[PDB]
RNA sequence: GCAAAAACA
């Protein structure tokens, strides 16, 4: 039952085992991000969510494919 | 209890779902399993004869017995050879397409099966390290041992593994690599040894049970025979594996007739069966359909191995001098299991006739299905493990009496022994019970043994949310849950999901969003939920950009393939840590 | 293929050969069998007799009250409680010595200073079972006498407690607050809106009740205790139980102290010292609790201290206790749909009269009060989940089915040696709620016309 | 003390 450990795992120091990267700062606004594979804090994905690298719109559309078609069949039907 | 029994505006059948100890700690077993294992072993030897004589039944190597010796007022262990032959022939008379399809299986793609997928098995006990190890490393160790003893590479096909085992066990002296040596007697003892273990997360009865697991060198045979059981059970209408209960209860009998329902369980379903009757069943069916002699050996070896089982006796019985407590193995000091002392083989014990949990759950069902097939038994029967339901259609009550009596006798013939106190018969049909499904009039009520977890699985936020949503969807589709229950469950799951990822209250992550001027945009981040009751199969990032709650810039930021961290219909994302 | 020694090696433990070829003629024998029997009187559940079974659970239940504290954080409330109160013992129990209060006051102060975890003190020694295994083993070795015999464990049979009905009627006390805060989901279609409205109406028909507050308190206590279990420690951890009313104030239900809890496996028992606020005290109901007087702002309270130890499985299970709300709502939901099935016109404000047997009389009662009944009894069953409960309940499902069948005018048939009453009885030993359900079933009529 | 088949402490 791994679900009994998530509470610790989320609260575990350096929850994420990070692939070694360079664009992610060691410390951002008085807060450690990575453990210089290396480990990373829980706030790193949220940091990437706003101050991370972007990609092509076509790549995004390809990645989100096979998940939208249900959305525009659910929102284009009459009940 | 009177609170659980309504009389107006609703019937007790629907509220019988309340007769379940949900949201409570499931019992967990402590200490030694020796007493339970010894009781499991000793029960079949105490029911072979009408008069209880354990010692006389210890030398019995075959559960073949006589009708006069069968106990009709209590449990009876054993079988009648001619009865098994006739019942197997009767079952062979009907259900021709299923037998034709298993012939297709055996002659087309049964050898196509491999041994790599056996890695998907349950925990094993390695016979070299003498330790409980997972299935994959056990399989690698087994194939390494086979290739270093057989002097040739093991083919991918499972039949290659079977021939490899058959050839390697004839090499007398064997060694693994350390340099752990073995002998022929040691290999046979490892074949005979069964690994008992407490059943965890078991609900439904006061007394705990012990489940067995076999060695990895016999799991191939047991899984191929279980597979044959599967593709003979999937295409017979009287099996318990599919909606069979609903379609069977959809019968509309004519008024000038009486239809009744029996719902029953089994007392000692794994302490009254001899593998020899199973052998005879398999051999008769396979011979009458046209299997060769090598198929005979291939499908009869697992029972050869099981008839000499050496299930471990846990860690020993419990003895107290004063306030002290010690675990003394059987035979060191006299106890209530002295009769089995002569059967003690080291840390194991010999048990020629018997059964254990976790071995054969579908071929026992096949034995029940062949048993129910008679001439006067003009009813419809559904079987699943230790539970059964039968529907009798006839004209007069005494016909019901004789049919049910001969059904009970026929089940006792092979050693099934349906529970006298757990079989309930109602002579007018309409309200039945089977497995976890009830039936009142025409409506059927599915009840889940376990409530939905309503908690993230722990892998990562989006996958856990997807699994929870899929679990809720599965629960509501089966009828176990409805609109209000589904919405309440998804609200509870949302609360647990938010709490588990520091999306509630004030914490380090919340301070991270606050100081960095990062407003929440996702459910795990702390934003308002977007999933509705009808949105069970919709993705997390979906329905957010469609409603305008997400901007494409942050979507490019998170959905960037060049991100340091990267059925589950979850889109890859940066938060999939 | 078949080997040489393979053949005999397989022979030794089977009378037949590897490939069985019996010479007996296949036939079905005729065996005389016992007589099918039919029943008139429903089984009467035998009632165990003896001392009444005391209360045993993670928390107190209906006797759970809270102290009102000025708005602020957990630390401010704990500091206010510690600095504006004095403790004197009222009732002393040998199971929970008075000295453990020194532990609690040691934590209330320490948590008030930003130290949720504090160093060990002497009174902690007998507070969490520290070095108790060594004590017991050495004492038994020194006092060992006689000769080894079988363990022969037994469980004492205890009768129905007198406090079960007061519990069952006290969980229904009306409350000024909703005590349930669940985030509303989005609505996009009509059926989803109907489901959300049903869940709402459920919330404010079962929210302003004492049982909802008790469930919330249990959830908070179990969650806070479980959040501090994984981190292996050797120092006492403090987990206050404080909620927030919808007016800004603080509600102090109690406080649980977690010992060293050097846990290894998934089922080890972490020690706990639980202090809670009571409304009334009872001798035979809390024999293992120590009762102290609490004075806050010329206001009287009772503080119950209990020494216990629970596994991580039980604490995690009770951390998700809110799921107990699912079972009653279903009924209500079904009833609502039932009314829909009557007219295809849903209302959301239907209160049909449900007819039940109360004190041996067939009488009607409101749907909302019945749903409160159900929620309270489900909570009581959930907090008292033991193998006796599950065995009795599973074996009682069959009797419930038979009773329903007799209500709808059908005959039930039983085998010769059929005694379902025994297979329902063997699970009735000392469980209070099991005995309560047994008494409730027995009070109902047994012969139906 | 917690459990329930001798476990933890």
């Amino acid at each position: 039952a791994p679900q009994m450990r998530l509470v610790y795992s989320v609260r575990k120091p350096w929850p994420i085992s990070m692939t070694p990267s360079k664009e992610i700062p060691l410390v951002f606004n008085g807060t450690k991000l990575k453990d210089t594979r290396t480990r990373a804090n829980i706030v790193v994905p949220d940091y990437w969510s706003k101050y991370g690298s972007q990609t092509s719109l076509e790549v995004v559309n390809a990645i989100l494919y096979a998940e939208d078609l249900k959305v525009q069949r659910f929102f284009s039907t009459e009940w | 209890m009177n609170l659980f029994t309504p009389l107006s505006e609703i019937n007790p059948t629907t509220t019988q779902e309340l007769l379940y100890a949900y949201t409570g700690p499931a019992p967990v077993a402590y200490g030694t399993r020796t007493r339970a294992v010894l009781e499991n072993i000793i029960r079949p030897y105490q029911y072979f004869y009408k008069e209880p004589n354990v010692q006389r039944a210890l030398d019995i190597k075959t559960g073949c017995k006589e009708p006069e010796d069968i106990n009709v007022e209590g449990p009876s262990s054993g079988f009648h050879t001619a009865s098994v032959l006739k019942l197997a022939d009767n079952f062979f008379r009907k259900y021709r397409p299923a037998m034709e399809k298993l012939k297709y299986w055996i002659l087309v793609k049964l050898p196509k099966l491999k041994y790599a997928e056996l890695s998907k098995g349950r925990q094993t006990y390695s016979f070299i390290h003498k330790r409980n190890l997972p299935a994959p490393i056990a399989l690698e160790e087994t194939v390494e041992f086979l290739e270093q003893n057989l002097r040739r590479k093991i083919g991918p096909t499972l039949l290659s593994y079977c021939q490899a085992i058959a050839d390697v066990m004839e090499l007398d002296e064997t060694t693994y690599e350390y340099t752990i040596k073995f002998s022929r007697e040691e290999l046979w003892d490892q074949m005979r040894t069964l690994n008992t273990m407490w059943k965890h997360l078991e609900r439904g009865r006061l007394n705990r049970r012990t489940i067995a697991t076999p060695s990895m060198l016999i799991r191939g045979f047991v899984k191929i025979v279980e597979d044959a059981a599967k593709e003979i059970l999937e295409n017979v209408p009287t099996s318990g594996v599919p909606e069979k209960l609903a379609k069977l209860a959809s019968k509309q009998t004519f008024h000038t007739a009486v239809t009744g329902e029996l719902s029953g369980d089994q007392e000692k379903f794994n302490e009254c069966l001899d593998p020899d009757a199973m052998r005879l069943m398999w051999t008769v069916f396979l011979r009458k359909l046209g299997c060769p002699d090598w198929i005979m050996e291939l499908f009869n070896i697992p029972f050869m191995v099981f008839k000499s089982k050496l299930a471990d006796m846990g860690e020993g019985l419990v003895y107290t001098k004063g306030k002290l407590t010690d675990r003394k193995p059987l035979g060191e000091m006299p106890s209530e299991f002295d009769d089995l002392v002569r059967n003690v083989v080291g840390n194991s014990i010999s048990c020629r006739l018997g059964m254990f949990m976790g071995m054969y759950n579908l071929t026992s069902t096949l034995l029940a299905l062949i048993s129910i097939e008679r001439e006067e038994l003009t009813g419809s029967h559904v079987e699943s493990s230790d539970d059964f339901i039968h529907f009798f259609n006839c004209k007069t009550h005494e016909e019901m009496f004789k049919q049910a009596e001969t059904l009970r006798l026929t089940l006792k013939l092979v050693g099934i022994n349906m529970s006298p106190s757990k079989c309930i018969l109602i002579s007018p049909a309409g309200i039945g019970e089977f497995n976890s499904k009830f039936h009142h009039r025409d409506f059927v009520g599915n009840v889940a043994t376990e409530l939905p977890a309503l908690v993230p699985n722990g892998t990562n936020p989006m996958t856990d949310l997807a699994m929870g949503l899929n679990v809720i969807k599965h629960s509501v589709n089966t009828g176990q849950m409805n609109l209000c229950t589904g919405a309440l469950a998804m609200r509870i799951f949302n609360h647990a999901y938010k709490y588990a990822y520091m999306a509630l209250g004030v914490t380090r992550r919340t301070r991270f969003m606050e100081e960095n001027a990062i407003t929440p945009l996702l459910t795990n981040q702390g934003a308002s939920p977007v999933h509705s009751f009808s949105t069970m199969h919709l993705d997390e990032v979906a329905l957010r950009r469609h409603l305008g709650l997400l901007d494409e810039e942050t979507l490019r930021r998170i959905l960037n393939p060049n991100n340091p961290v990267t059925e589950d219909y979850s889109v890859p994302s940066c938060f999939k840590y | 293929s078949v080997g040489t020694t393979f053949r005999t090696l397989l022979k030794r433990d089977t009378d037949w050969d590897v490939i069985p070829t019996p010479r007996v003629e296949p036939n079905v024998p005729r065996i005389e069998g016992r007589r099918w029997t039919q029943m008139k009187k429903l089984p009467l559940l035998k009632e165990k007799e003896g001392p009444p079974s005391p209360w045993r659970a993670l928390l107190l239940g209906a006797d759970s009250e809270y102290i009102v504290c000025p708005p602020g954080t957990d630390q401010e409330a704990i500091s206010w409680i510690h600095s504006q109160s004095e403790i004197e013992c009222i009732r002393e129990s040998k199971s929970t010595p008075a000295s453990v209060i020194t532990c609690l006051t040691s934590s209330l102060q320490s948590f008030a200073e930003g130290n949720p975890v504090r160093s060990r003190i002497h009174e902690d020694i007998i507070a969490f079972g520290i070095n108790k295994k060594q004590e017991k083993k050495q004492s038994a070795s020194s006092s060992a006498s006689g000769e080894w015999k079988r363990a022969e464990y037994q469980v004492e049979e205890m009768s129905l407690p007198p406090w079960v009905e007061e519990e069952m009627v006290l969980l229904r006390s009306d409350q000024e607050d909703n005590w349930i805060e669940l985030e509303k989901n989005a609505i996009y279609t009509e059926v989803d809106g109907v489901a959300e409205g049903l869940v709402d109406k459920y919330i404010e028909i079962v929210g302003r009740t004492k049982v909802a507050s008790v469930i919330e308190k249990w959830q908070i206590a179990a969650t806070r205790t479980f959040s501090q279990l994984h981190t292996d420690r050797s120092r006492i951890t403090a987990c206050p139980i404080i909620t927030r009313d919808p007016s800004g104030n603080c509600q102090f239900w109690g406080m649980v102290l977690l010992g060293p809890h050097h846990v290894k496996r998934d089922t080890d028992n972490a020690p706990l010292l639980i202090a809670e606020i009571m409304g009334e005290d009872t001798e035979e109901k809390y024999p293992k609790h120590s009762v102290f007087s609490l004075k806050v702002e010329e206001k009287q309270f009772l503080l119950s201290l209990k020494i216990t130890s629970f596994s991580r499985n039980k604490l995690y299970t009770f951390s998700n206790i809110r799921r107990v709300l699912i079972q009653p709502a279903s009924i209500y939901s079904q009833v609502v749909l039932s009314r829909a099935a009557e007219n295809n016109s849903l209302n959301l404000e239907v209160n049909p009269e449900i007819q039940l047997y109360l004190e041996g009389a067939q009488r009607g009662m409101t749907l909302y009060q019945w749903v409160r009944m159900i929620l309270c009894l489900e909570f009581l069953m959930a907090i008292y989940n033991n193998p006796q409960m599950e065995g009795f309940l599973a074996n009682m499902r069959r009797l419930h089915m038979s009773r329903h069948a007799m209500m709808e005018r059908r005959q039930v048939f039983l085998p010769f040696g059929s005694r379902p009453e025994d297979k329902v009885n063997e699970c009735i030993i000392n469980n209070p709620i099991v005995a309560y359900l047994a008494k409730g079933w027995n009070s109902m009529p047994n012969v139906y016309y």
